[PDB]
């Protein structure tokens, strides 16, 4: 009825009161790519949505969580991703979409215009002048 | 004015090119060119300069502690054919004791 | 059977050298409960080869 | 100064995997359109 | 000095003037657009700022 | 579209309670359910896993004109966690329920719902959600309800009505603690279907002073609604709380 | 049940002549499932029920999203009449007319919808 | 603000709301003008 007590008594706080405890983040470093593609979701769409640049330096909220989309018993026919593209992860989705030649594509345009006047440049220059 | 100018003097000039006999020797450089040659060699020669001040000005006997605990230049002599007088920051490796290097080996 | 059970957990940490699990069912088994950490891995061992006997 | 000797860690890290490579490519090419955007958009809010 | 199509009629010139009025009036403040779309509700489709303010200090 | 099944994250957003769910290409609103894995209206949630009983409800804003205010970035709501929040305007519950849901189960919320079959739904998510009790009857006769309200700190209030500054003027009269934090929607249609909506916030406005409060902050929740505007004063003082 | 029913003195012709504007103005949704929709995206600028109908509970149910997006909705009492007011060939017992930016209709509506706002 | 298309007030209709400076009350009722009357002069519009 009245018992021995028990004695248990031997930093910045873990999970939030103000907002039903999202725990601090745990920095997996898939979770630490998927926070980069977010930040880059601007170029994810490759012009067709444009987003309010949210851009601090540190890129990273000190609370998160990763989640999924349940169930919405409105929409069953096509607003739904199928077992096939219930991917694990953001950019697995990403990777499965289309468009991946587009990035590519860009992204081979801008090595052409970075390695345009650098070094291969400058020998081939130096080639033909020796020659 | 600018009103008071027709279209065709508004016209622009275009830059002549290379004599075609003679592309082996890279561009024509005109004054973009030569502009943008002498901004880097201005600066490059700056800091140039601004580092001999620095070492003329050198007091002989200065002490921080970085000394004390960094790899020095030193000289010809010191290091021999491997010598460039910046001091080397060690990329972030170091030696590991047994125990460490058995439990790697462990997993290896 | 110290570790039967913890298969993906074990053949990740192999499989990309990270630190092996401890135990599988024998830690919900009796014995290992009274012990305590370091000594949870002391007992887990010495379970593993008395129950292979 | 740049390493020639190839070191012990260097040669005990595991083979990358396909899914994870096609990965890493594919982020790699983000975040280079990524900077000459913000380049480009520099250059015109100086011009601005 | 050579002069274009819009400033040749002066009533299509006033049709291009007010979209690239009304483009940037979007680029100012937000215009009522339709409501959500017939395919459902698929989110604030561009961003959402938490450290953005947009209310008038009365 | 932001179709099921995607993976997202979720952050917190500066108001507590509320979150905010980012991912792909979609970002959006949402709030922790307290009743855990059931939906209100086939609204879309979200799941977790936490190292299985945690999950989240989107709000539309289309729907809910409190979601478009905070999608418009109010300053401040006044309805943390914990807050005593009155609701004028129960229309089936819907956003009754979201508020509920920021309120969690320390809080309170008392609505008020006129018409009864509307107040069958409202009843229903009542039953369900243990931390909003209902009150079915005239929201301009808070007479009918002052045994039933007890000192709330927010007034939530959406009603379509014509007498709407002196609706609210009373029922604050009766259920507000100095220092009290509403929130009112505005339809400019409603109340004065002539004049330029503009004209018309600033009469709402004037009649709530006269009614005794300090307008703090006001906006257009535009891209979500035509011709509404969101109110957000203080009944009685300057700062908000105490 | 259907307690916002309208009453005879020339309100009744006010709804079916405007009506009869919306539907040559097109801005009007018609029959129970278009009304559904257009109050269910939320654009109707106010939506009139028959009250003659085969057993009430469809023009029973649509109040409910009426009371839900809080549009103002009116009880009449002859759907044929209505789709005379249309000009469709069937009765019908459900219209929504909704709303435009730029139209004096859209003043009748303000002016028929402050008329059932003092009804209701 | 709401109503507001780039320095233009779409929003501003007879009745029009004006505003009452100090001084221009003081000049104006110096100049002998019946105030409302006047108003409704320079406007031809209702005034509050």
């Amino acid at each position: 009825e009245l018992s021995v007590r028990v004695p248990q008594l031997p930093g910045p706080p873990d999970t939030l009161s103000d907002w039903y405890n999202i725990p601090r983040t745990n920095l997996t470093p898939e979770l630490k790519r998927d926070l980069q593609l977010l930040r880059m979701r601007d170029v994810v769409a490759m012009g067709k949505q444009f987003f309010k640049k949210d851009n601090r330096k540190d890129f990273v909220p000190e609370y998160c969580q990763v989640g999924t989309i349940i169930a919405g018993a409105t929409d069953g026919v096509s607003g739904r991703l199928t077992r096939k593209e219930r991917k694990r992860t953001i950019v697995e989705e990403v990777l499965s979409s289309d468009s991946v030649s587009k990035y590519k594509r860009k992204y081979h345009e801008i090595q052409e215009h970075k390695k345009s006047g650098r070094k291969g440049y400058y020998k081939k220059l130096m080639a033909a002048r020796k020659r | 004015m600018s009103s008071l100018r027709h279209a065709i003097q508004r016209r622009a000039h275009k830059e002549r090119a290379q004599p075609l006999e003679r592309q082996r020797l890279g561009i024509l450089e005109k004054k973009k060119d030569y502009r943008l040659r002498a901004r880097d060699y201005k600066k490059k020669q700056a800091v140039l300069k601004s580092l001999r001040q620095k070492a003329a000005e050198r007091n002989e006997d200065e002490f921080y502690f970085g000394m004390m605990s960094r790899k020095g230049p030193g000289s010809a002599l010191t290091r021999g054919k491997g010598f460039t007088g910046t001091v080397d920051g060690d990329r972030g490796n170091k030696a590991l004791s047994v125990e460490t290097v058995r439990l790697l080996k462990t997993q290896d | 059977i110290q570790i039967l059970g913890a298969e993906k957990a074990l053949f990740r940490a192999l499989k990309t050298k990270h630190a092996t699990p401890k135990y599988g069912i024998i830690y919900h088994a009796s014995l290992v409960g009274q012990a305590s950490g370091p000594n949870k891995g002391k007992i887990a061992r010495q379970l593993a080869a008395k129950i292979a006997l | 100064k740049p390493q020639k000797k190839e070191t012990y860690m260097q040669k005990r890290a595991v083979v990358v995997g396909r899914e994870e490579r096609k990965l890493r490519d594919l982020m790699q090419k983000l975040t280079t359109i990524r900077k000459e955007k913000i380049a480009k958009r520099k250059a015109k809010k100086e011009a601005q | 000095p050579n002069r274009k199509k819009e400033q040749r009629n002066p009533r299509v010139k006033k049709r291009k003037k007010y979209e690239e009025k009304q483009k940037k009036l979007r680029s100012v403040k937000a215009v009522y657009k339709g409501g959500e779309g017939p395919g459902g509700y698929q989110g604030e489709l561009s961003g959402i700022k938490t450290n953005l303010v947009k209310s008038v200090k009365l | 579209g932001a179709k099921a099944g995607k993976k997202v994250i979720v952050e917190p957003h500066r108001h507590k309670g509320v979150f905010v769910a980012r991912g792909g290409k979609e970002d959006l609103l949402c709030t922790a359910n307290l009743v855990p894995g059931e939906s209100v209206y086939g609204e879309k949630r979200i799941s977790v896993e936490t190292p299985t009983k945690t999950e989240y409800r989107i709000w539309n804003p289309f729907r809910s004109k409190l979601a478009a205010g905070i999608l418009g970035g109010l300053e401040t709501i006044y309805m943390k966690p914990g807050s005593k929040v009155l609701y004028l305007g129960a229309a089936s519950g819907t956003s009754v329920s979201h508020v509920a849901d920021i309120v969690g189960p320390t809080g309170a919320v008392y609505a008020v719902e006129f018409s009864h079959r509307s107040g069958r739904d409202l009843i229903n998510m009542a039953t369900r959600r243990t931390n909003v009790i209902p009150i079915v009857e005239d929201a301009r006769k808070p007479m009918a309800y002052r045994m039933l309200v007890p000192m709330v700190d927010v007034i939530f209030a959406d009603v379509a009505q014509p007498d709407q500054a002196r609706i609210v003027g009373i029922n604050a009269r009766l259920f507000l603690k100095q220092g009290g934090g509403l929130l009112i929607s505005i339809k400019a249609s409603c109340i004065d279907s002539t004049a330029p909506p503009e004209q018309v916030f600033a009469s709402e406005v004037q009649k709530l002073r006269e009614d005794k409060f300090f307008p703090k902050e006001q906006l257009t929740l535009e891209p979500y609604e035509r011709d509404h505007a969101m109110v957000s004063c203080v009944y009685l003082q300057k700062e908000f709380e105490g | 049940a259907a307690w916002p029913k309208a009453e005879d003195p020339a309100l009744v012709q006010e709804l079916l002549d405007c009506v009869q504007q919306a539907s040559h103005y097109r801005q009007l949704k018609k029959g129970a499932n278009e009304t559904t929709k257009s109050v269910n995206r939320g654009t109707s600028e106010l939506v009139i029920l028959a009250a003659d109908t085969q057993p009430l509970s469809i023009v029973l149910h649509i109040p409910l999203i009426c009371e839900e997006k809080n549009v103002p909705y009116v009880y009449v009492p002859s759907k044929v009449a209505l789709g005379r007011a249309c000009g469709v060939s069937r009765a019908v017992i459900a219209v929504s007319l909704t709303s435009n930016e730029a139209s004096d209709l859209n003043s009748k509506i303000r002016a028929l919808r402050d008329k059932v706002e003092r009804l209701a | 603000p709401s109503s507001m298309f780039f320095e233009h007030n779409e929003a501003l209709v007879p009745p029009y709301n004006v505003l009452v400076d100090t001084n221009f009350l003081s000049r104006t009722v110096g100049a002998k003008l019946p105030l409302l009357e006047s108003a409704m002069d320079c406007l031809y519009a209702s005034v509050n």
